[PDB]
């Protein structure tokens, strides 16, 4: 068959993130959740640290 | 105003397929009550920004 | 009474200032309902008996 489209796992996207942290503006309350808590709303935390 | 036509032409010529992969289903034991009526059952794994 | 005494005087030359540090916050998915509403949002990590 002639195959036209190839797939992928995962989509990419055209419009991404980007940051500028500044290396001084730390909290001091380390914070915590339980595991599913934590991988669904994840990387998302550590792209607004 | 050559590279924003260049941009242009690769949108264009695509051809690509999603497939399902990697997904993996959480417990409601294991949810906050705020992130857990956001998730409809199987979220996919590879989670990104938002 | 001689020691009775000397107790009184270490209290009142006393001089100490409390200054918060180590405090973490727990989730409301990771306690149990009866140790949720009685913590204050934030506990000190070094928590004494009682």
């Amino acid at each position: 068959l002639s195959d036209d489209f190839k797939q992928i796992s995962d989509p990419k996207g055209y419009l991404t993130y980007s940051v500028k942290y500044e290396d001084q503006f730390t909290k001091k309350d380390k914070l915590r959740a339980s595991e599913a808590d934590d991988r669904i709303v994840g990387p998302t935390v550590n792209l607004f640290k | 105003v050559s590279g924003l036509l260049m941009v242009l032409f690769k949108v264009m010529t695509d051809n690509r397929l999603v497939i399902v992969g990697e997904t993996t289903t959480p417990m409601s034991n294991t949810l906050s009550t705020v992130v857990n009526n956001v998730l409809r059952t199987t979220y996919h794994n590879n989670v990104g920004v938002n």
